[PDB]
DNA sequence: GTCAGCATCGCATCATACAGTCA
DNA sequence: TGACTGTATGATGACGATGCTGAC
């Protein structure tokens, strides 16, 4: 009814539907009326240009949240031109983190499960450069970029040390020190605004660093392992875990502390493996284990907006799939993992990359080609949202138009 | 590097928020209007506005009301701005002091929490004790109002319906009642909460919940004698209490959305509507009594009133006045009627405000003034679309102009009082005279009895007492009215010639030789006063005796030729008193000492056109704050006298000048004129407040325009314009422009209303072409109002539409050049545009069309379709450079007049901006950022040189030089790119780097490099480097110019220290409003210069200046200069202000 | 032979069970 | 002697590459 009724407008101009289906379709209507089949030539004939609504905004009267909702489906009409897969680059021991390069568009990083980066950039030729690890428990689980220099990048590694290590493969010092061997960390971001590190282990407590030394940290964040941390880039002095417990957890750092003291708490159903903060800063993105995706707000952290379902399960050796948002725009990539138990519109339900709207949780694309049906747990869009870097098991893809 | 600054031309015109009550006082009521970053005051009068303040602030004026606490003794101005700094401020005034005191400020927001789509919106209750904000979605902001809190603090408490349309505050509720309209999906509702501030939180309304309507957009809170919200959406407007509720749906709303509202009458009677197109609606509420008396309501009416300007706000004020504010148009104050006229309506306009805005393309254009013009035009979108003239200084035109060689002065006069002006003209030639009588336009000189022929004087005009006075180079004369005679008459000893002057009406000075021998005046004849001696020969003289009239002066002003040096004299006892000498061999020439508004004033004008100028007390006589101001080079003549409401003092020369005072500082306007010689005032019956001109070659006599420093001459088009672009072998201007049309039925569509186009003298009509469209179109005539796109041929002088060409049906026209390519002597208008239909959001097919012009006819040429949008276009070596879709095709002209493909750049996702420099071009795309190409002339193709890295969703795109990049983006910050000018590897040199940030508050649709201001004539070298000007959203002009590394870093300290003294307003620091700030960051300026906060230096008071100057040794380097920076900072940001 | 169809191997969670402390 | 929390062990679900046969 209401969401196929607020789609094409997008809003103003104001003028054209308003009708509220007719004033009513009697109630859909029942049996035949419509329906969600001639939701189509509507849709096909949406916003009617952009050259005018962008002439509207040109004019001032078009509010800014208005266009870039329409700019958006300027935005997906060549995400479906994106089915081409310019590059693959692999290496053995399987694909486990995935980190972007915050300056440049051309340049990413992949890890490994036995140790081993790879610093890959493209529009060069000139060949990715690489560091080799251990190949056992050298498993790497959450990879970043160091904001300062490039060049450098921290990293948490099931070998027990979350370093700060450059691409030349020379360690700069470390972090975290285990001194056991039984624990390892799964999760790690940092911050170039408020000036920090943080990781969390598979015991579910965790550690908060300064980009120098200071230990503040240390405290039992939960019972079992911590799956994932993120760091709040508009607020910063927030922070946000999402782990196994069936529980995110937040915290805001800072004040609270004293174990059981933490704002907020959300419990789910099943374990997690993402939080992910968005880029303004308000929305989190939980992503479950079972199916299920859910996303809060910022006014009540407590009550999620609304759950989208979504095959993507757990497995012993399937890289844990995390969604996350896109910078620019309130859009929702994850990778698909089918399952034989739900309610599925589409058979027969294949393997491919979704693409949802953060304001609807409608399916407004999905990404697949032949030649490789691996399953993709990792995607992440580039800082500039003109790609995709899928991880997916062996091998690494790249999402493009050309 | 980057050093960059950018300062405010012409504020902005579009007015966005408006609000009336009683702000300055009880018995005064007040209008206030705010334009974006402007607060402006009014006080109505008897069929007259008057203004009072004109006060800036550091922000967007996002909610702007005003409300009366319990017992206060007056009226707060609650002001929010669009980065969430809230203001409570009071107004005050202590004499000739006003300023805008802030009772209580703060910043409140949420630190993190997404905007909501319809904006902001605040209440603050009728009974003014907490202000309702809706900033974000599931949450309502309350702000405790006391006094207390003066730092504003909030809380935000939980609102579960996520989707609010409009919010209000109620009346006589027993307790604070808020009424909003939400939407879910069985349909949008209206709804009550209490807002308890007890335990912080709602309670349970007085309402059960609705279904209201299905597209209900505003809220209207009904004061007493009722209660309740009356509800206004489109097709229906709704009224609703408790327990009664009223309804109707006159059809004569379904045309256009009602998107204000205002009350008339305080009691709620009566509502004022307005919608998108203009329309003025009255809507009015009958009340009901039971028995002796009870209260309720039987319907409504609407009666239609008439049409305005576009109304974005609009305010009744007294006796049938209404002023509408405009975003798209002018504003207006509008006077309402019983009696409909010819037409209909009711309404009647008063007076029209300028509005600039939308301003969507403007273009510096050089004509009139040959050498430079200046003249900046522009464009004001819909049915007030419209072209604005904008050109500095002031203009006046020659009625009458009988040509005549070799004039030295010339004076007015009338014998007779019973008219009551001044006639009979004179003018002098070499050795001369010749006296030339006034009856309509026609002079000659006929013959006056008594008039001395064969002499030459410098004295001539009525004077006191029933009289004309005329001395000549040989004598003293004075001439008699009734006998027309020369009773008394006075020579020097020797028989020798008169050199230096001065005279006025009750007294005056001859000099001869040297001394000034002194004269003064008793009813028709003389007694001379004592004698002079002083110091050899005397530059000129002026006696003008400050005052009403007066006209006797205490008071002597002269000049020197070996000292060099204006003295000041006491009368009659002379005596020299301040000495200042003068550097330089020149000499002094035009003394005078002028009068206005309470100020004294004196000025003298040497050689090089040069001129000083002093503030004075007349007590002491002493001279101080001393400075001077260079002009020109041609000598400077020094009248005065007066015109409407304001005074005058003007310099005559070849850039012919004037001098005022502005809220108490002074102004110098330059005028149009060539050349300017002698000319007086001539204020006749035939001629009310006019002037004449005596010039070289002829005289010139005329009525002056308005009183401003910017004009600004308008040529509505009845529709919106989109680009334009200047023929100058045409003479005539290109308009990209459309109407709205809508469905005849019969076919075609009938159009609208007559406007520009259609009333072209020749026209021209597309033709087809193939799309293709062909083979049952099938399209609809579904999706009604269709747009008709035109191109426009526009005379630069009469500015008559010569040319009107209409487009294809569904094409839209994007781009517009003028130029000629090739080999080939022809100079194009060439246009790209779209093709834009209903089923596709992206455009597919567009055209790149050639245009050139003769006689009124207006041929086609290339014609050339092509598979996208042309966004973009521009002339580039001789070959058209252009931007279709994601393609960057460079296009090249040959001679069998077709369009050729040289080359492409297919790396983009939509390229709407390009710019050019030399072999450069920078191209700036909506999604992927900025990104700099170059050519090559033997290769063809596109290297990409480097590109920004960071997103930024860009308005416009400008080329500073050939290394730095200016970019507007949509949250209206500035930035600047600059290629690496260090080799080192090909990696950073591939990368642009943001090395400015800057937050402009305005939203920039149009850069152009260019100037409205003339060259120099001293000081070359220039203190700034280049002008880039910008026109946007809210009709504001401001200008970007480079900066030299001593100058950024000494206005950067600079600024920080007019940042500890301003005051603020609003308390809102600059450094905090610079910052760069969008909806993902918020990060400090840096590379760029708030002019507007250097040049508001001049007016702190000299105190303030002394508390940074004594201090601003702190920093200022060594040669030649210290602590006489601080009148070199003054004679800095003097060099600062005539960039503009 | 390139391609179809089975073994085989590469520390994730939910569920049992004993110690280890901590206090 | 309750609690909480940390130790070598087991069922298990079902992706990848790697690899070996037999049977076309």
């Amino acid at each position: 009814r209401n969401k196929r009724s607020r789609s094409p407008l997008e809003l103003e101009p104001e003028a054209k539907k308003l009708c509220a289906k007719g004033s009513g379709p009697s109630r859909r209507c029942d049996s035949d009326c419509l329906w969600v089949g001639l939701a189509g030539p509507q849709i096909l004939p949406p916003c009617r240009s952009i050259v005018r609504t962008l002439h509207q905004h040109k004019l001032g009267r078009a509010s800014w949240p208005s266009v870039q909702q329409g700019l958006q489906q300027s935005f997906l009409h060549t995400l479906d031109s994106y089915r081409i897969l310019q590059k693959a680059a692999p290496f053995d021991r399987r694909a486990t983190s995935l980190a972007w390069h915050p300056t440049h568009p051309s340049t990413v990083a992949v890890g490994s499960k036995g140790g081993d980066i790879m610093l890959w950039n493209f529009g060069i030729k000139d060949k990715p450069t690489f560091i080799k690890g251990i190949g056992a428990g050298g498993s790497i689980t959450g990879l970043k970029f160091n904001p300062l220099n490039t060049n450098q990048f921290y990293a948490s590694s099931m070998e027990g040390t979350t370093r700060l290590q450059d691409f030349k493969g020379n360690i700069l010092r470390v972090f975290a020190s285990s001194d056991t061997i039984n624990i390892w960390f799964c999760s790690l971001d940092v911050s170039a605004s408020s000036r920090m590190v943080v990781t969390g282990d598979n015991v579910g407590n965790v550690i908060l660093l300064n980009m120098d030394g200071k230990e503040l940290w240390n405290l039992r964040m939960h019972k079992k392992k911590v799956t994932h941390v993120a760091l709040n880039p508009c607020c910063d002095w927030f922070l946000a875990t999402a782990s196994v417990d069936q529980t995110v957890k937040i915290w805001d750092l800072r004040q609270v502390r004293g174990k059981a003291s933490f704002l907020y708490s959300l419990p789910h159903r099943h374990p997690v493996n993402a939080a992910c903060f968005s880029p303004d800063g308000a929305r989190l993105l939980t992503t479950d284990q079972k199916s299920e995706i859910r996303v809060y707000s910022a006014s009540q952290w407590d009550c999620p907006l609304g759950l989208i379902p979504h095959p993507h399960r757990h497995f012993q050796h399937l890289t844990p799939i995390k969604a996350a948002w896109h910078p620019r725009y309130n859009l929702i990539v994850v990778g698909r993992y089918p399952d034989p138990n739900f309610k599925s519109c589409t058979p027969y339900e294949l393997r491919t990359i979704d693409v949802f709207d953060g304001n609807s949780g409608k399916m407004m694309c999905q990404l697949y080609d032949p030649e490789s049906s691996g399953i993709s747990s990792l995607n992440e869009f580039n800082p500039m949202g003109d790609t995709l870097a899928s991880a997916m098991g062996y091998h690494i893809l790249i999402w493009s138009e050309q | 590097h980057s050093y960059n600054y950018v300062v405010t031309a012409q504020k902005p015109t579009a007015v966005n928020g408006c609000v009336t009550g009683h702000f300055t006082s009880a018995e005064d009521l007040n209008l206030l209007i705010a334009k974006n970053t402007r607060l402006e005051i009014y006080v109505v009068t008897a069929e007259g506005l008057r203004p009072v303040k004109e006060v800036g602030m550091y922000g967007k004026i996002a909610v702007m009301e005003l409300f009366r606490p319990k017992g206060e003794s007056k009226d707060l101005l609650f002001i929010l701005t669009a980065k969430y700094n809230a203001c409570i401020l009071e107004y005050k005034q202590s004499g000739e002091s006003i300023d805008i005191i802030t009772r209580a400020h703060g910043n409140v927001q949420d630190r993190i929490g997404r905007p909501s789509e319809t904006g902001i919106i605040g209440i603050i209750d009728p009974e003014c004790r907490m202000i309702g904000l809706r900033l974000y979605d599931g949450l309502f902001k309350v702000i405790p109002l006391d006094r207390d809190n003066k730092e504003l603090k909030a809380f935000n408490i939980r609102l579960e319906e996520l989707h609010v349309i409009d919010v209000k505050f109620l009346y006589g509720c027993q307790a604070p009642t808020i009424c909003f309209v939400y939407q879910d999906p069985q349909g949008r509702h209206v709804k009550t909460y209490e807002v308890s501030l007890r335990e912080k939180e709602f309670n349970k309304g007085p309402w059960k919940q609705e279904n209201v309507e299905a597209e209900a957009s505003m809220v209207i809170a009904v004061p007493e004698p009722f209660g309740g919200a009356i509800i206004i959406g489109q097709e229906s407007i709704t009224y609703h209490n408790g327990d009664k509720y009223l309804a109707i749906a006159p059809p004569i709303i379904k045309q256009s959305t009602i998107v204000c509202h205002n009350r008339v009458d305080p009691n709620g009677s009566r509502y004022l509507l307005g919608d998108m197109e203009g329309r003025l609606f009255m809507l009015l509420l009958e009340k009901e009594e039971q028995m002796d008396g009870t209260v309720t309501l039987k319907d409504l009416r609407v009666e239609l009133l008439g049409e305005t300007s576009i109304a974005e706000c609009l305010t009744y004020l007294d006796n049938g006045v209404v002023f509408v504010g405009s975003r798209l148009g002018d504003s207006q104050l509008v006077k309402l009627n019983v009696d409909s006229n010819e037409q209909g309506s009711y309404v009647v306009a008063m007076e029209t405000f300028t509005n600039l805005g939308p301003i969507v393309d403007m273009c510096v254009v050089d004509l009139e003034r040959q050498g430079q013009g200046q003249l900046v035009t522009c464009s004001g979108a819909f049915k007030e679309g419209s072209l604005r003239i904008i050109r500095n200084g002031i203009g006046i035109h020659e009625h009458a102009s009988i040509d005549l060689p070799g004039i030295k002065g010339l004076w007015p006069l009338r014998s007779d009082p019973n008219r009551e002006t001044d006639d009979t003209l004179v003018l002098s030639f070499v050795g001369q005279t010749r006296v030339l009588m006034l009856n309509g336009e026609e002079v000659e000189e006929t013959e006056l009895m008594g008039f001395v022929d064969d002499q030459q004087t410098f004295f001539c005009g009525n004077v006191a007492h029933q009289q004309l006075i005329q001395i000549t180079s040989a004598s003293v004369r004075l001439v008699s009215q009734e006998p027309k005679a020369l009773v008394s008459e006075w020579k020097e000893p020797q028989a020798k010639n008169i050199s230096v002057a001065s005279c006025n009406s009750s007294q005056v000075v001859v000099a001869v030789g040297r001394a000034l021998y002194y004269l003064q005046i008793h009813p028709q004849e003389l007694r001379q006063i004592s004698h002079t001696e002083m110091e050899h020969e005397v530059a000129c003289l002026d006696i003008t005796p400050l005052g009403d009239s007066n006209g006797l002066s205490p008071l002597c002003a002269i000049g020197l030729w070996t000292d060099i040096s204006a003295r000041i004299l006491k009368l009659p006892s002379f005596e020299l008193l301040h000495k200042e000498m003068l550097g330089g061999e020149i000499i002094p020439r035009s003394i005078l000492m002028t009068t206005f508004e309470s100020s004294h004033y004196l000025l003298c004008a040497l050689g090089d056109g040069a001129l000083f100028y002093f503030g004075l007390n007349i007590e002491t006589g002493l001279l101080s704050d001393r400075k001077k101001v260079t002009l020109g080079t041609q000598p400077t003549v020094l009248r005065t006298f007066r015109s409407l409401s304001t005074t005058n003092v003007f310099a005559c020369s070849d850039r012919p000048t004037v001098i005022y005072s502005s809220n108490h500082k002074l102004v110098f306007s330059n005028v149009n004129l060539k050349e300017v010689n002698y000319m007086c005032p001539l204020n006749s019956d035939g001629y009310p407040d006019s002037l004449a001109l005596a010039n070289n070659s002829t005289l010139t006599i005329g009525t002056i325009d308005e009183i401003q420093k910017l004009h600004i001459r308008t040529v509505p088009l009845y529709e919106s314009p989109r680009k334009i672009c200047y023929q100058e072998v045409s003479q005539c201007f290109g308009v990209l422009s459309s109407r709205i049309e809508v469905q005849d039925t019969s076919g075609g569509t009938t159009a609208l209303r007559p406007s520009a186009s259609t009333q072209a003298l020749s026209s021209s009509v597309s033709s087809s072409k193939l799309f293709s469209s062909s083979t049952a179109p099938h399209e609809t005539s579904f999706g009604e109002e269709v747009e008709v796109h035109n191109l426009l041929i526009i005379d630069q002088h009469t500015f008559e539409v010569l040319h009107a060409h209409q487009f294809l049906q569904n094409e839209y026209a994007l781009s517009l050049v003028s130029c000629k390519l090739g080999k080939d002597p022809n100079t194009y208008f060439i246009v790209g545009t779209a093709m834009v239909y209903p089923e596709e959001a992206e455009p597919k097919q567009g055209r790149i069309v050639v245009f050139q012009y003769s006689d009124g006819k207006l041929q086609t040429v290339a014609e050339k379709e092509v598979k996208g949008a042309v966004y973009s276009m521009v002339e580039f070596n001789g070959k058209l450079l252009a931007s279709i879709n994601s393609t960057v095709r460079l296009y090249e002209w040959t001679t069998e007049k077709e369009l050729r493909t040289e080359c492409n750049h297919y790396n983009n996702i939509m390229a709407l901006y390009l710019k050019t420099k030399g072999d450069f071009i920078l191209v700036g795309d909506l999604m992927r950022s900025v990104l700099l190409l170059a050519y090559k002339p033997m290769e063809g193709n596109f290297e990409e040189i480097a590109r920004d890295f960071n997103p930024n969703w860009m308005s416009a795109v400008e080329i500073l030089d050939d290394d730095n990049f200016l970019g507007a983006e949509n949250a209206f910050n500035l930035f600047v790119c600059q290629k690496d000018s260090a080799a080192t590897t090909d990696e950073e040199r591939q990368h642009l780097q943001e090395v400015g940030l800057f937050h402009l508050g305005e939203f920039v649709n149009v850069f152009c490099h260019g100037s409205l201001v003339m060259q120099n004539l001293g000081e070359t070298s220039t203190p700034t480097q280049g002008s880039v000007l910008f026109g946007t959203v809210n009709g504001m002009i401001g200008l970007v110019t480079s900066l030299s590394e001593s100058w950024y870093n000494l206005l950067l300290d600079m600024q920080n220290r007019l940042n500890k003294v301003i005051k603020s307003v609003g308390k809102i620091e600059h450094s905090f409003w610079r910052s760069f700030h969008t909806e993902r960051k918020t990060e400090p300026a840096t590379g760029f210069i708030d002019g507007d906060l250097i040049e508001s230096f001049l007016d702190i008071s000299r105190p303030k200046m002394q508390e940074v100057v004594a201090n601003l040794q702190y920093d200022d380097g060594s040669g030649m200069k210290r602590e006489a920076t601080a009148d070199d900072l003054i004679k800095v940001v003097e060099e600062l202000t005539r960039i503009h």
